[PDB]
């Protein structure tokens, strides 16, 4: 669970 | 009001549950015919409108935002955007995206 | 976090529609089990609470209020609170209050 | 519906 | 402008004249058809509207506050509402309240 | 310096006590002939003052807040306002105010 | 206070109005005394005092401003200054100056 | 948006070049039509005004100022504002007002 | 002076027109040869430069932003960024890039 | 709260009172357990804890500045630190140190 | 540090003096080389430049302002700036305008 | 202290050296064991944590920031995150990341 | 204005000139017999009065700072703060402290 | 750019540990020339410089704070600075200076 | 003359 | 207890 | 009708 | 038109 | 003595 | 070229 | 070198 | 009574 | 470990 | 010439  | 040039923004909650990655949105009071979610490439983009009130209606109170909400969120490229599941309950704007690991991923060593 | 000392609060929209006092409050993602409304003579007290996450969560994002939700409206003399009605759908809490106007009201002149 |  | 759910609010002077309560209002340029004056069981409430300006014309400066403009008052047990005398002046609205003390009043002592 | 139109204002906790709701104020340094407690219906209003310096007197530090301290508590129908009891030490007014619940006491139910 | 080095400054509108140039303040409870409108080769200066509170009066209330109230107007060349007509009512102070304008005036073109 | 009574602001630059007073503005996106020049005695104003965009036009972006934009210059007794040159090129308006120095000029001196 | 590392940004407006995205930029007084467009994969930087003033000259004014003028945008999938048309008149950068729609797109639907 | 490494302040009074040197702080409602004086070479250091409220307590209000206060003095030289003198009394801190001036002083002169 | 484009201001004190127009400037440690008074038809302006620190020079403080030191006033149509007189001391820049009060001056009556 | 879902940022220096693309971060006192480098397709994230002070520890000073440390950077095309190289040293992380220029770039050619 | 307890500070520039420590203030238009300077074993007090005005004067601008000025400087050992020169000149009051240094000083040596 | 002057300021850590007390500093990218700690008779400093980014370098990001860094600490007379120890790793500056007791303390009473 |  |  |  |  |  |  |  |  |  |  990657994000920015 | 918040536009589509000014939109208004609502808060959100991420966290990883294992094998999938969760958002929520707090959307209260929103026609679920507003509610648009466009996956990009690796962008998820949620747009909702919550009506303006009726210009003839004298409000005693009127706290509430309303107009156009959005939020975009750049996902990394672990995410099954494909594979997003999209509800709303409670007023809660609730998604999940699947994560796919690749195989054999690079980790980083650091030298001194 | 809100406390009882410290309460977060939540938005509100007020007004009257013909003969009852309409008042309603974002509260999205709340437990039923939370929402309590106190009237006192004149007064309505809405508390709520929404849980703080788990301490051993790793949130990626966490910027929904949390904790104990608090607002106090002192409502006028012609409303009667003994007959209030609530209700809470799509995450909003909506409060229906009857007017009872007094008989022969007064009505203030100003003098030049 | 009177409100402060 | 000011509007009924947000009020333009007007500055209050406030004192005790021997046995009459008096407030005065800063309401310069105002109809006397908008002022109305409400009171309840033991609140005062002024309202007063100031119209906007014709949307066709031209203003060079245009510095004064417009729209509604509301002030309400809490006012204590022994103020006798009901015999208020309202005037407007010089464009200032005033308010004479009678004090009516009750008998044998209580003294709250303090222990050390 | 707290003025009677612009007092100044004291830290203040409250709680209940089981059957008794307490306030506690920091109030150092007050001469007992100064505080005056003064209840109204459902009202609790305290008022203090402590003098400023002798204007003849060169401080080298006068952080200490002086003047006229005042603070108004608007009280739930449930308490026993005139069986109030107070106290000061320590440079703290303490007030506690009985609770007397109503008979059986309503209970708001919400609806889905 | 406002000081004759530091004045209050008091809201003004300022429109054309056909042939007239007309400039209004909000003055409210000014005494006529103080009024005085100075006017210079193309400046026009308004000035007036409301007085302080008594010093013995003990206000509850006391947002009104008061002192001196001052406010500078640079006007332009075809305003016929010597002509101005000034007056106060509901609290306005309402200045009408005539406009006279010059004969066959100046147009500025812009190149490209 | 700028109004008339609330104008916009553009940026500027001035200086002396020799006989030469130079004034430059950032108005970038103006349509000749608007730009208007005025000159006072020894006043230069510039007024542009930039449309609105398209009430129904949906912009995803608007963050251009627009409106009514203002500026007012007071200028020195050696500047000969009659022979002013103004020309609009790649969005700036570029003003050149020729200097006209008095003969034999004061000198103030200081004493000590 | 904006640079590199903290550029000045420069205002702009965004919309849809059919077919077409558009982007306009104020860019009053920029020389092409500073002007830049730099085209990723999805991202299109645009960087001009506006000289500083020649230190030896005494400016009067000075307000206008010079130095590195940059901006940034992040464009979605449907934008064909290698058709991009860029065009620089009366100090605005306007950029055209083609919508290129995907076939048969994705459309999420929300759960209650 | 206030901690070791961020102290709450507590405010105060200084002046010099003939021969003494005084200085008094607002701490009510402390334990004097708490209550630590160290004075070094000419350094006083007034440091006091005011406990928390117990965690399971539900405050209504918790206004009042909890946890370590402290307050540091750099005294001069003229200071009999070591036969400082301290009270606490109406929850007031009082320190009363002596004065002990040096025999014929310096007086430093001011050329022109 | 100040320049001609962004000056430093200096604070200025003014009165009348019975026929004089006074006005005092804290300008210390001004080269009086640098003083320069222009006056114009009605406007004064001062200007003064104290010298930046020699760049080679390590400063433990340098609070001081340096630089351009410039203010313009403008004086009534009364005040004969050809006869204006300054003096520089103690680092204070006085001037001295006499006035000339015109014959038989205007006095605008208010109506009512 | 800094959290994942709000984590404390670290200061940055990033440029161009020739055929390499360099930044460095400030992260002292830091264990090795906490830092990770997470390269996306596109998108270098950079964490590391610094741990919270022995709750049982009374200090006296406690500025340092503590807990989690983020930060992520958007990369362009031309930059071969595979081959990046990473060092820790003097409490300095840099990151060196090859620049792969694409064979015959494109130059986006204004019109006037 | 500033008094004893809450004293205006003065801008200060302070350097070493070879073996003498230099301390200069801006006090502009301050009478000689205000200027004290206190020097305590190693601290510099420097204190001045600019008198208020006279109550009865009208100013028409008052921006000077009276008052009470006030800064203190802890100087470090070296400094024979017994041979202090003082003067006043041009509105600074210059201090000029000797430099005397210890014989064969300490020099901290870092460990890697 | 810290300066002499105006230095940039580090983060500190500061706490006792038995019997010596020990301060920490972030500064990290700091050359060993640069250091400097001096120690007056009770008096750390510390003083570091980390060079300015060469003028002719094109940094993208330049977010790391460059120039002088200082911090005074002003120490018990307890601490032995004589005997300091110093020593700079992992971009951290740690000091450790004894902890010297006095026989024999003084315990200050507080009398009620 | 009590008021809130 | 109750207060607002 | 013109003013600064 | 997509852009963020 | 007059100014603005 | 002078200006306020 | 680029970067967002 | 001296003190900073 | 004493420190201002 | 030290100075705090
Ligand atoms: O440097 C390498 O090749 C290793 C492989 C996994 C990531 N790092
Ligand atoms: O003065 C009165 O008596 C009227 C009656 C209604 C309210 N005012
Ligand atoms: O305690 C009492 O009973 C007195 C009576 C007047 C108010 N206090
Ligand atoms: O609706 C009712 O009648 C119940 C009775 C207690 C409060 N609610
Ligand atoms: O340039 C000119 O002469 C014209 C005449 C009116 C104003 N402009
Ligand atoms: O005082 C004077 O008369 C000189 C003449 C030029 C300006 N000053
Ligand atoms: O769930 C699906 O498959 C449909 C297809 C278009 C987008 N949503
Ligand atoms: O200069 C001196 O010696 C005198 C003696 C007292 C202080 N000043
Ligand atoms: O109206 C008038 O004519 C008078 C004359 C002096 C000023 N006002
Ligand atoms: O328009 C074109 O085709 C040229 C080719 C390189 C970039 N621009
Ligand atoms: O450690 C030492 O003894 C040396 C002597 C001068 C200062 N440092
Ligand atoms: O008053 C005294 O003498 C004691 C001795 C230790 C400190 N206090
Ligand atoms: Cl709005
Ligand atoms: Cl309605
Ligand atoms: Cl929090
Ligand atoms: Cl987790
Ligand atoms: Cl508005
Ligand atoms: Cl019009
Ligand atoms: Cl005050
Ligand atoms: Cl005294
Ligand atoms: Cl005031
Ligand atoms: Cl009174
Ligand atoms: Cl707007
Ligand atoms: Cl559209
Ligand atoms: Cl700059
Ligand atoms: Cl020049
Ligand atoms: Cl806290
Ligand atoms: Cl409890
Ligand atoms: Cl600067
Ligand atoms: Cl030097
Ligand atoms: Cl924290
Ligand atoms: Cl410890
Ligand atoms: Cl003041
Ligand atoms: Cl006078
Ligand atoms: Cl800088
Ligand atoms: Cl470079
Ligand atoms: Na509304
Ligand atoms: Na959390
Ligand atoms: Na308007
Ligand atoms: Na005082
Ligand atoms: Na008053
Ligand atoms: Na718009
Ligand atoms: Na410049
Ligand atoms: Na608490
Ligand atoms: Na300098
Ligand atoms: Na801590
Ligand atoms: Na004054
Ligand atoms: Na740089």
């Amino acid at each position: 669970g990657r994000l920015l | 009001l918040g536009t589509s040039a000014r939109p208004a923004v609502m808060p959100m909650d991420a966290w990883r549950e294992g094998d999938k990655f969760v958002v929520e949105f707090d959307l209260p009071g929103i026609d679920a015919d507003s509610l648009d979610i466009d996956i990009e490439r690796n962008v998820v983009t949620v747009r909702a409108e919550r009506p303006a009130v009726d210009p003839n209606r004298e409000m005693l109170a009127s706290e509430r935002p309303r107009g156009v909400f959005s939020r975009q969120l750049v996902l990394g490229e672990n995410l099954d955007t494909a594979r997003i599941a999209a509800s709303y309950t409670e007023g809660v704007l609730k998604l999940q995206i699947p994560v796919a690991e690749k195989a054999k991923p690079r980790k980083i060593s650091i030298t001194r």
